[PDB]
């Protein structure tokens, strides 16, 4: 892999860990707090007792017939394979108790969502340095399983103290993919115009919610639909008109005053409705923006923890 | 009648089962064994309190073999609803994770039995608002047993005087008008009879619909756009033509095409004779 010094040491230092653990089990976990939930599931910083490594713990409950679960649970054993940095560590999933459960590292910054709570709007210079790390993210995916993410939003961009960008909950399982399908109703959508009225198109259709995630935490603000007149100088749609926003209007943008032009640039090549007219994973690697993003020696471990009330 | 209110102490909460669209469900003891739903709306305003005292006293006349009964609420720890308790599994389970096995005359009971329930409900002018296999019960394997009806006030959430349905449920029953919430009152009797017909479609077929479907923003979307509908060529092949053209009825994109239950129900009835 095409990775330093720093992260080889992180790297390697995980799979050490990962050995000490052996079978997985219910019984060898002691829960300590919760870190979040979503419609369809809950998260807990849970102890495990055998090796005293502390992890994050999501538990799914699917009523599926058992001979689809068992089908799940095999298929969500690739995550073993998947070593960078850039990927949310894993530890193993098994079932139990009708609950499944997937077994990975703790991030202790949380998700770009939440940080996006604490911080109201996020900074530009920060926005180039988590784009690299969606882009090398989903490249890493796709190059190396050939598996892409199909839930790129900032619920599932983790961060952590030692100034880590992790992706995470990208479709492994397929069937687990389809189990979720019947799932109620959300209230917002990061899913590309061609995935609504069609099926995923490789890679480009992932960086359309990057894309849309990069404006909202930008701006602090859900951009479907675009911010009113007055309300952006200060600097609720149902579910299917949102949809229907996406597929049928012209795809949303940043403010032409606060960003600059090659972050605007780079969120419209992202943002472009037809999937093959968008930018892929090679140009968004080599966009102005990211060229700048990547040079410039922001303290995003600084940052974060500032944002949300850790020691430095 | 007026307080149908239960008091705290007299509701032992026993085990969490889960939860659904509005609430979540524990069985607890009440005189016998009951079914105690949490609501999600825990806080609720005194314009929203009153609706929701007003439409149980509605739901607490109801008396049908095929309803589960209603035996008011709580406002004790927090707002929850007391139902009956329901032995055995629902018909989500049976049809979709037990794979149970039953024959055409079967099936049909079934379906004769949820409109035989769902007919008195639209009698007494109710709206289920969240039929599906999920709120459908097999009591002790025979009677069917339909639950989670009405109760429009404790779903979407109000402003202060409003309820505007923040549309909530599963979206594979839900009409096509009822997907896009954009005409008042999208809930009626034939969305009522569109999910019905979806719950043939499990019944008939073994599936849920849009199989090849696994994207829950795409089934939204092109559900309320007209561009998809639930494939009937997945109908087993024992399925009787008259069944499989009266489900094609209450599936009509457009809702005044639908029928309504008294003519449903006198369909089913008469394909069960000649069977
Ligand atoms: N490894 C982790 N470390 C710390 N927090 C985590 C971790 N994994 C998940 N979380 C938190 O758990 C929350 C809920 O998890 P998740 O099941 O992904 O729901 P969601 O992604 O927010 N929405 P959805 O995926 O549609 O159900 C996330 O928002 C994170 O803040
Ligand atoms: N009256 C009941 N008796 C026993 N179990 C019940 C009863 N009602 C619901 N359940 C179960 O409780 C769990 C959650 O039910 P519920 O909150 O109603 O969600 P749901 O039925 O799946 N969708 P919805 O009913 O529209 O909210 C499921 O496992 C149901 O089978
Ligand atoms: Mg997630
Ligand atoms: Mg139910």
């Amino acid at each position: 892999l095409e990775l330093d010094e720093q992260q080889r040491k992180r790297l390697e230092a995980f799979l050490t860990q990962k050995q000490k653990v052996g079978e997985l089990k219910d019984d060898d976990f002691e829960k300590i707090s919760e870190l979040g939930a979503g419609n369809g599931g809950v998260v807990f910083k849970v102890s495990h007792k055998p090796s005293g490594l502390v992890m994050a713990r999501k538990l799914i409950h699917l009523e599926i017939k058992p001979a689809i679960r068992n089908q799940i649970i095999r298929e969500l054993q690739v995550l073993h394979e998947c070593n960078s940095p850039y990927i949310v560590g894993f530890y193993g999933a098994f079932y139990s108790d009708g609950e499944i459960s997937i077994c990975m590292e703790h991030m202790d910054g949380g998700s770009l969502d939440q940080v996006l709570k604490k911080a109201g709007r996020i900074p530009e210079q920060i926005l180039g340095k988590v784009s690299i790390a969606v882009i090398k993210g989903l490249t890493y995916l796709r190059e190396k399983h050939k598996i892409m993410h199909r839930d790129v939003k900032p619920s599932n961009i983790l961060v952590n103290s030692r100034g880590e960008i992790k992706l995470c909950d990208f479709g492994v399982s397929g069937q687990l993919i389809d189990a979720m399908a019947n799932a109620f109703v959300g209230t917002r959508s990061y899913m590309s115009p061609e995935r609504l009225q069609g099926t995923h198109y490789s890679v480009q259709s992932d960086i359309w919610s990057m894309g849309l995630s990069l404006v909202e935490m930008a701006v602090g603000r859900y951009p479907i639909p675009p911010p009113d007149a007055k309300e952006l100088e200060l600097m609720p749609m149902a579910i299917f008109e949102l949809l229907d926003y996406i597929v049928n209007e012209p795809p949303p943008k940043l403010p032409s005053g606060v960003f600059s032009l090659e972050f605007q640039d780079f969120v419209n090549k992202c943002l472009i409705k037809n999937p093959a007219e968008r930018a892929d994973l090679k140009q968004l690697m080599v966009h102005a923006f990211i060229k700048r993003s990547d040079a410039e020696e922001v303290d995003f471990a600084g940052w974060l923890c500032s944002t949300i009330g850790l020691n430095q | 009648s007026d307080d149908w209110e239960i008091p705290d102490g007299q509701i032992t909460v026993g085990q969490r089962i889960g939860s659904g669209s509005f609430g979540t469900v524990y069985k607890g003891k009440w005189h016998g064994d009951v079914a105690v739903k949490m609501l999600n709306v825990t806080a609720p305003t005194p314009q929203q309190l009153q609706a929701f005292k007003n439409e149980v006293g509605v739901l607490r006349k109801t008396r049908h073999v095929n309803i589960l009964l209603f035996m008011g609420y709580s406002t004790k720890p927090q707002l929850a609803i007391v139902t009956q308790w329901c032995e055995g599994s629902s018909l989500y389970h049976h049809l979709h994770i037990i794979e149970t096995k039953f024959e055409m005359i079967k099936l049909i009971d079934i379906a004769r039995q949820t409109a035989q329930g769902m007919d008195y409900l639209h009698a007494k002018s109710i709206i289920h608002r969240d039929l599906k296999s999920n709120n459908i019960f097999l009591h002790e394997d025979l009677t069917v047993k339909i639950g989670d009806f009405g109760l429009a006030t404790v779903k979407s959430r109000w402003s202060g005087s409003h309820q505007f349905e923040q549309l909530s449920g599963s979206i594979l029953w839900m009409a096509p008008e009822v997907i896009r919430m954009q005409d008042k009152n999208p809930y009626s009797f034939q969305s009522d009879v569109y999910a019905f017909g979806i719950v043939l479609y499990e019944l008939m077929t073994g599936q849920l619909p849009y199989s090849n479907i696994n994207n829950r923003d795409q089934i939204i979307f092109m559900v309320g756009r007209g561009y998809l509908s639930p494939d009937l060529s997945k109908v087993r092949s024992n399925c009787p033509k008259a069944m499989k053209r009266l489900m094609a009825e209450c599936l009509k994109k457009k809702r005044d095409e639908r029928p309504l239950f008294p003519q449903i129900l006198a369909s089913i009835e008469l394909l069960a004779r000649s069977l």
